[PDB]
RNA sequence: UGGCACCUCGAUGUCGGCUCGUCGCAUCCUGGGGCUGAAGAAGGUCCCAAGGGUUGGGCUGUUCGCCCAUUAAAGCGGCA
RNA sequence: CGAAUGCCGGCAUGAGUAACGAUAAAGAGGGUGAGAAUCCCUCUCGCCGUAAGCCCAAGGGUUCCUACGCAAUGGUCGUCAGCGUAGGGUUAGGCGGGACCUAAGGUGAAGCCGAAAGGCGUAGCCGAAGGGCAGCCGGUUAAUAUUCCGGCCCUUCCCGCAGGUGCGAUGGGGGGACGCUCUAGGCUAGGGGGACCGGAGCCAUGGACGAGCCCGGCCAGAAGCGCAGGGUGGGAGGUAGGCAAAUCCGCCUCCCAACAAGCUCUGCGUGGUGGGGAAGCCCGUACGGGUGACAACCCCCCGAAGCCAGGGAGCCAAGAAAAGCCUCUAAGCACAACCUGCGGGAACCCGUACCGCAAACCGACACAGGUGGGCGGGUGCAAGAGCACUCAGGCGCGCGGGAGAACCCUCGCCAAGGAACUCUGCAAGUUGGCCCCGUAACUUCGGGAGAAGGGGUGCUCCCUGGGGUGAUGAGCCCCGGGGAGCCGCAGUGAACAGGCUCUGGCGACUGUUUACCAAAAACACAGCUCUCUGCGAACUCGUAAGAGGAGGUAUAGGGAGCGACGCUUGCCCGGUGCCGGAAGGUCAAGGGGAGGGGUGCAAGCCCCGAACCGAAGCCCCGGUGAACGGCGGCCGUAACUAUAACGGUCCUAAGGUAGCGAAAUUCCUUGUCGGGUAAGUUCCGACCUGCACGAAAAGCGUAACGACCGGAGCGCUGUCUCGGC
RNA sequence: CUAGCCCUGGCCAGGGUGAAGCUGGGGUGAGACCCAGUGGAGGCCCGAACCGGUGGGGGAUGCAAACCCCUCGGAUGAGC
RNA sequence: GGUUCGUGGAGCCAUGGGGGAAUCUGGGCGGACCACCGCCUAAGGCUAAGUACUCCGGGUGACCGAUAGCGCACCAGUAC
RNA sequence: GGGGAACCUGGGGAACUGAAACAUCUCAGUACCCAGAGGAGAGGAAAGAGAAAUCGACUCCCUGAGUAGCGGCGAGCGAAA
RNA sequence: CGCGGGGUGGAGCAGCCCGGUAGCUCGUCGGGCUCAUAACCCGAAGGUCGUCGGUUCAAAUCCGGCCCCCGCAACCA
């Protein structure tokens, strides 16, 4: 869902925040499996390289499990569901019999106390992780490895979900959240389900302020700056682009494709 | 009318310090001429404890 | 309103208003006066004559101008 | 050398002129001294008091104290000084740093990269107002004191003796550990009272020897006690995780315990014991010393934003690390070793003066500026760190004396009128606190509201209802209600405290901005669309290494434009851009050599060079507008005129839809009608021949907001008539 | 100095409005919903410190190479 | 890239890339190239002297003489 | 391992100016940066020069020569035997 | 009063640049079709190519002045 607020103040008239029903019982994180001092700062050694980043609430990183193939077989009871402030999606804190606890980017439908596991064996069911190729062609899964043993990467952004279309020799075809069709190695694990909190997309920040809470600094439009500063700037009294819309740097911003052609990654993909 | 000069020992010993000049290849050259020139102070005077 | 560009570009601050005026007469008024398509009363026009007067408002940055309300009259123009 | 607004130096002119640095204010009698408004003293007077007063940090560095002095520095004087000379003065295991820890960031064995300088970078190291860690009250000096001394109380190290125990790591684990807003229960600093306790004294001018006036009624403190509250389940089995191992943590299962009790740890009382302790009077340069005292040191009431504290509740934007400290076991060692008692020794380096919202710091000056933290009393005003007065404390600002013109500044008042002032009611007024009536359109239901506009507000006596601390009564504090009555011109009696309506433009809104002429209708902004990006992402910085993106992964990242919200966002891809086109034309090195040439007696050695195979780009075919952009001319027609729904004809890629419209866009133009005014180039409503509006360089609206810009009116006024004191 | 961001600390008197949630009542087949009360939200409101710097006046060889006075803006936040 | 040589008929000496021998009847040079005729032995290394400079010491001057001469004749690279 | 006024070799390497504009060219391989060398450094016994069947390691001075040449054949630059 | 385009039968365009002929659509006029009109079919007529001069053997067409119509310009002042 999502809560709305009675307009007892502007900037509240439209604000809405994700409710935390399935936020189980939590608030504080497990101080072992995470957290980690999270190095905040909006640029590389020296200069800034990603404009409009800075300030905004403190944060402790949650070292979450991205390769479940580690503990094959060893199962786990889902202890609870926590709020992680570093990712759209919610996370699950689970207790393995092994005695080791880990956090798992939590899927939708996942219930506390319920159980799960990883490995070829594993049953096709919400939360269990299997090598792609042992998954029922046509069953949506999330958290997906790209190249075997190289960790999880596709679908893990709340409501995100990949889907098996078929398989060829080694690979299985997948439709990532981008509609794009791609082939991935059978060995790559993927954990069945489909992430959760598919509502995130429906929060309305409401006020300029909240965008700073998240840590997003005000964004200056090009058509506001001066020639020296940007390709879109000058003469004023407002003004149309006067040239194909460009970036601060000079490349066309609407249209101009940027994926480099001669890439090895192709030969494995078929359109977006 | 807060001005340009707001004294700060550390800031000063750390910025124009003797060890500072040595660290950089440009720092060295400063001293080098400061010596050649015959200055009584190679680095700025600023103490502590 | 312009033309010329003669002193001033090691600087001669430009509209308008306010303040303070002072000069001119090609007199708006008040004084004389000739004429008159001047019965009277009003005027018209032209000749002497500034001595002194030459209102308050609405609209506009305005100067000008259009109005409101009066007046004996509600002058025009020079003084960077 | 006369000139270069020449260069260096000197000395003039203005000029005995402007000034002498906040309008907080001075006056007198003594002192001293060659000489004093200006220095010491005393008595009056005035100013600061959420200070113009105390304590701390930075910075400054001897400016501290004292004895001599006054040429110069002090915007005057100087017998004074923060000035000259000289001499003293800054005393720790417990306070702050270092012999402890880690943050961002530095540096940096490996290892990576660079023409050289040099750039990265794992572990470690450095790095702090953050963590950790053992002290309070008094007395003392001219000047230092949680350091010196007194009383009381702690901390580690080494050795020794007695007693427990598998002891032991830089490794495992636990803890340290953490947000914001609102809060409870107790305490404390702190304060107000007192019919009670202790006090030198006073009855003054009409009155009072009175439960009168006035001063003061505490502070520190181990053990044990209490009184608050913080912490934490004990067992037994297993065990494949915590990268060795564990008897430890972490998991399963079963016993007991279970909004607790128990063991712990703080704070607060009390505590052996120690210390202080006014007024006033007397000496007295200074500004301390006695006396008061064998001082008393008790009772209430108010009470923290501070303590118990890792306490609790709610919320989302979801809130450091490392050591100390416990515990678990490794190599080791088990005569070691730790742990606990108790003794005895050992306990370093640096800072410590003084100014410190300022005459000793940053502003060239004893510069009306700027500077982080804590304490900051009392009464009153509804509250308060506000305002007025005043404690303690500290000041009258380092030129004065007279006068009583113009003129300037700052301030007060005003007849009648009231904005007639002016670009504009600019400025100044008006209004202003709190309690109670009572409030419209419009609205996104919140708002508009403190709308507007009203009345009350002082003091005296009576009656009476509730709170808190005692106990359910007394007193002491804190919230009310009703009833009579007094006095003034006036009762938030002074000081702090909105002028108010109507209607337009722009931007939705709180925010940002040209530090030193613009705060805005500009920027930002939630939100909307477009486009790139499948992850060694795209983009950005970088020669590279590497890094930001991101320990992110399409409900996410980057780029662009518009810019809450409502209703909408027409038509045109001809030219340009970007996307898609395994065909064609063109196309460079290169491949290939038809064939020609220079040389040699030749084998040869050397040069050229046409077919034809040869990319991307371009040409060519298509697409695409919240991609750059564009979105017609001329004639003719209807029951009077007028217009023109209709037509004819050129022209295009297509020929501006809705909606608005003399507008932030209208030249002619003070367009023409209405409305407001006695009068209206502006203003509001209309109309449209829109010089030259128009749909995300968005279009038209829009409740609410604007120190934004425009037009009315009410109130009130020296803005003005018209000045005056 | 000034701009931004990263690490670690600190600061914001006193008033006012009163959201969601709760609790009870009402209502219904069960609801939504409607009341009170409790509750404490918010780039909410009045207003000191604090951060600003709106309008006017003074200052213009200044107290000052941007200052003073009255008057205004924000003031738990995109806060200092 | 160097040489006078900036493509020029562009050689010679260096090379970054590519291809890639030979051992003296081997191999480079004589300004495209070839043939004669000459010259010289590349792909390892070292080597006095004559040459340059003058912080330092000394000698002289049709050199300066305290605004000159070094910025400093003076406790100056100081004070500021 | 670092220093030393200049001098020296090497690794890099400008611009104003000149061309009475400017772009090749010039200013210049100059300024400056970097590394190294020492009282010097560099170079040095020939796969040299060049027309004489000639010279005979390198370095430095004078000539040759502002010649030969180079060159928007402009400005100007400029050898060796 | 700068610079550019233009003015062709009743309407609106082409012809002109590379001088010798003036073409197109509509309308106009006659005939047809229909009871009739429009539509439709057949046929026809219709223009000093602004105007005054000039170049040539010859001008709409090439040159110059005048006039009128449209587009852009009129700025620092
Ligand atoms: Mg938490
Ligand atoms: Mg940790
Ligand atoms: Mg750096
Ligand atoms: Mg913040
Ligand atoms: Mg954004
Ligand atoms: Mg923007
Ligand atoms: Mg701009
Ligand atoms: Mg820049
Ligand atoms: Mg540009
Ligand atoms: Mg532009
Ligand atoms: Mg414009
Ligand atoms: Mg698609
Ligand atoms: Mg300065
Ligand atoms: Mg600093
Ligand atoms: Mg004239
Ligand atoms: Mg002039
Ligand atoms: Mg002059
Ligand atoms: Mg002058
Ligand atoms: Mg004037
Ligand atoms: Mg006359
Ligand atoms: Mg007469
Ligand atoms: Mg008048
Ligand atoms: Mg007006
Ligand atoms: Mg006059
Ligand atoms: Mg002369
Ligand atoms: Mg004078
Ligand atoms: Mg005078
Ligand atoms: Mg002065
Ligand atoms: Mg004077
Ligand atoms: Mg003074
Ligand atoms: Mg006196
Ligand atoms: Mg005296
Ligand atoms: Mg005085
Ligand atoms: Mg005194
Ligand atoms: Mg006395
Ligand atoms: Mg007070
Ligand atoms: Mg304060
Ligand atoms: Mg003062
Ligand atoms: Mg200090
Ligand atoms: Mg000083
Ligand atoms: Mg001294
Ligand atoms: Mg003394
Ligand atoms: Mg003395
Ligand atoms: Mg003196
Ligand atoms: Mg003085
Ligand atoms: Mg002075
Ligand atoms: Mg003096
Ligand atoms: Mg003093
Ligand atoms: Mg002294
Ligand atoms: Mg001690
Ligand atoms: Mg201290
Ligand atoms: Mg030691
Ligand atoms: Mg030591
Ligand atoms: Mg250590
Ligand atoms: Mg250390
Ligand atoms: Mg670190
Ligand atoms: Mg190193
Ligand atoms: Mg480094
Ligand atoms: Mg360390
Ligand atoms: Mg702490
Ligand atoms: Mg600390
Ligand atoms: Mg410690
Ligand atoms: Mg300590
Ligand atoms: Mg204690
Ligand atoms: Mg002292
Ligand atoms: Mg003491
Ligand atoms: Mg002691
Ligand atoms: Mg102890
Ligand atoms: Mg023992
Ligand atoms: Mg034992
Ligand atoms: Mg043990
Ligand atoms: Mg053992
Ligand atoms: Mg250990
Ligand atoms: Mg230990
Ligand atoms: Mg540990
Ligand atoms: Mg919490
Ligand atoms: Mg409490
Ligand atoms: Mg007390
Ligand atoms: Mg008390
Ligand atoms: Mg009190
Ligand atoms: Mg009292
Ligand atoms: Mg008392
Ligand atoms: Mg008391
Ligand atoms: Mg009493
Ligand atoms: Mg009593
Ligand atoms: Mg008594
Ligand atoms: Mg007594
Ligand atoms: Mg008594
Ligand atoms: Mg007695
Ligand atoms: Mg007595
Ligand atoms: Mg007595
Ligand atoms: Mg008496
Ligand atoms: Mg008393
Ligand atoms: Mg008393
Ligand atoms: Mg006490
Ligand atoms: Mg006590
Ligand atoms: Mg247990
Ligand atoms: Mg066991
Ligand atoms: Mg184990
Ligand atoms: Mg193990
Ligand atoms: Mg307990
Ligand atoms: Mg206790
Ligand atoms: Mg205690
Ligand atoms: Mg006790
Ligand atoms: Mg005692
Ligand atoms: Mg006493
Ligand atoms: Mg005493
Ligand atoms: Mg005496
Ligand atoms: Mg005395
Ligand atoms: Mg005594
Ligand atoms: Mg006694
Ligand atoms: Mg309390
Ligand atoms: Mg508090
Ligand atoms: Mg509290
Ligand atoms: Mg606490
Ligand atoms: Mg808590
Ligand atoms: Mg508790
Ligand atoms: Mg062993
Ligand atoms: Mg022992
Ligand atoms: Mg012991
Ligand atoms: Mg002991
Ligand atoms: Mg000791
Ligand atoms: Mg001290
Ligand atoms: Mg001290
Ligand atoms: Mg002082
Ligand atoms: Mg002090
Ligand atoms: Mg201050
Ligand atoms: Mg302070
Ligand atoms: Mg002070
Ligand atoms: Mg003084
Ligand atoms: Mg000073
Ligand atoms: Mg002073
Ligand atoms: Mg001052
Ligand atoms: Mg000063
Ligand atoms: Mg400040
Ligand atoms: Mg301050
Ligand atoms: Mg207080
Ligand atoms: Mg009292
Ligand atoms: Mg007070
Ligand atoms: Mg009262
Ligand atoms: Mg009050
Ligand atoms: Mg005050
Ligand atoms: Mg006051
Ligand atoms: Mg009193
Ligand atoms: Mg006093
Ligand atoms: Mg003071
Ligand atoms: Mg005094
Ligand atoms: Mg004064
Ligand atoms: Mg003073
Ligand atoms: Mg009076
Ligand atoms: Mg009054
Ligand atoms: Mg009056
Ligand atoms: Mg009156
Ligand atoms: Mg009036
Ligand atoms: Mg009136
Ligand atoms: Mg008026
Ligand atoms: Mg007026
Ligand atoms: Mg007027
Ligand atoms: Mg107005
Ligand atoms: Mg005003
Ligand atoms: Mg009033
Ligand atoms: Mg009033
Ligand atoms: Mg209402
Ligand atoms: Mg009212
Ligand atoms: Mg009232
Ligand atoms: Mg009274
Ligand atoms: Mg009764
Ligand atoms: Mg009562
Ligand atoms: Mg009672
Ligand atoms: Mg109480
Ligand atoms: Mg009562
Ligand atoms: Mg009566
Ligand atoms: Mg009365
Ligand atoms: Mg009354
Ligand atoms: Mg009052
Ligand atoms: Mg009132
Ligand atoms: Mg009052
Ligand atoms: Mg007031
Ligand atoms: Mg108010
Ligand atoms: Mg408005
Ligand atoms: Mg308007
Ligand atoms: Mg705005
Ligand atoms: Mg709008
Ligand atoms: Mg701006
Ligand atoms: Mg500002
Ligand atoms: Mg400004
Ligand atoms: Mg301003
Ligand atoms: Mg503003
Ligand atoms: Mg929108
Ligand atoms: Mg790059
Ligand atoms: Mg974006
Ligand atoms: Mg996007
Ligand atoms: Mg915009
Ligand atoms: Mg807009
Ligand atoms: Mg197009
Ligand atoms: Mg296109
Ligand atoms: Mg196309
Ligand atoms: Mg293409
Ligand atoms: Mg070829
Ligand atoms: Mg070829
Ligand atoms: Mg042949
Ligand atoms: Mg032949
Ligand atoms: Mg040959
Ligand atoms: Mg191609
Ligand atoms: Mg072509
Ligand atoms: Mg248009
Ligand atoms: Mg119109
Ligand atoms: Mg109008
Ligand atoms: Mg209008
Ligand atoms: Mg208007
Ligand atoms: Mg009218
Ligand atoms: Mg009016
Ligand atoms: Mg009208
Ligand atoms: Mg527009
Ligand atoms: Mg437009
Ligand atoms: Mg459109
Ligand atoms: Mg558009
Ligand atoms: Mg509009
Ligand atoms: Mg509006
Ligand atoms: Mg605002
Ligand atoms: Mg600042
Ligand atoms: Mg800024
Ligand atoms: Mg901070
Ligand atoms: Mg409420
Ligand atoms: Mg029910
Ligand atoms: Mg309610
Ligand atoms: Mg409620
Ligand atoms: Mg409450
Ligand atoms: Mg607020
Ligand atoms: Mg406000
Ligand atoms: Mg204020
Ligand atoms: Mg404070
Ligand atoms: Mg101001
Ligand atoms: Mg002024
Ligand atoms: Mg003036
Ligand atoms: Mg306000
Ligand atoms: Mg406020
Ligand atoms: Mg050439
Ligand atoms: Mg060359
Ligand atoms: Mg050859
Ligand atoms: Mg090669
Ligand atoms: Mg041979
Ligand atoms: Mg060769
Ligand atoms: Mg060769
Ligand atoms: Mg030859
Ligand atoms: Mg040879
Ligand atoms: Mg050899
Ligand atoms: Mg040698
Ligand atoms: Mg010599
Ligand atoms: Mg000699
Ligand atoms: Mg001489
Ligand atoms: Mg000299
Ligand atoms: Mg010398
Ligand atoms: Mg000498
Ligand atoms: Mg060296
Ligand atoms: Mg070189
Ligand atoms: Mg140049
Ligand atoms: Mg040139
Ligand atoms: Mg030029
Ligand atoms: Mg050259
Ligand atoms: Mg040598
Ligand atoms: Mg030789
Ligand atoms: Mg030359
Ligand atoms: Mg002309
Ligand atoms: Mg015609
Ligand atoms: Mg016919
Ligand atoms: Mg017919
Ligand atoms: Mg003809
Ligand atoms: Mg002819
Ligand atoms: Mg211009
Ligand atoms: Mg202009």
């Amino acid at each position: 869902a999502v809560k709305k607020f009675k307009p007892y103040t502007p900037s509240r008239r439209f604000m809405t925040v994700a409710d935390f029903s399935e936020i189980t019982k939590t608030e504080p994180e497990k101080s072992l499996v995470k957290p980690l001092k999270k190095t905040g700062g909006r640029n590389n050694q020296g200069r800034i390289t990603v404009r409009f980043r800075g300030g905004g609430h403190k944060r402790l990183y949650r070292i979450i499990d991205f390769k479940r193939w580690d503990k094959v077989g060893i199962p786990a009871k889902v202890a609870a569901i926590e709020y992680d402030p570093n990712r759209s999606a919610r996370i699950a804190l689970l207790h393995y019999v092994d005695g080791e606890k880990r956090y798992i980017i939590a899927p939708d439908g996942l219930q506390v106390g319920q159980q799960v596991v990883a490995g070829p064996d594993a049953p096709i069911q919400v939360g269990n992780a299997l090598p792609l190729r042992f998954i029922p062609v046509g069953t949506v899964v999330h958290a997906v490895e790209l190249e075997p043993k190289k960790g999880a990467k596709l679908a893990r952004a709340a409501g995100t979900s990949a889907q098996i279309q078929g398989r060829e020799g080694d690979y299985v075809i997948l439709r990532l959240p981008s509609g794009e069709l791609r082939k991935v190695h059978g060995e790559c694990y993927a954990t069945v389900g489909a992430v959760g909190n598919a509502d995130h997309k429906n929060i309305v920040l409401g006020k300029a302020g909240r965008s700073r809470w998240l840590g997003r600094r005000p964004h200056v439009r090009g058509a506001a700056m001066n020639p020296v500063d940007h390709p879109h700037g000058g003469g004023e009294g407002r003004a149309p682009r006067g040239r194909p819309p460009a970036s601060p740097w000079g490349w066309q911003t609407k249209g101009l494709k940027t994926r480099k052609r001669r890439k090895p990654s192709s030969r494995f993909i078929i359109a977006r | 009318m807060k001005r340009t000069w707001q004294p700060n020992r550390r800031k000063r010993a750390k910025t124009h310090g003797f060890r500072a000049r040595m660290r950089t290849p440009g720092g060295r050259k400063v001293l080098k001429r400061r010596r050649q020139k015959g200055r009584w102070r190679l680095t700025p005077a600023v103490r502590k404890r």
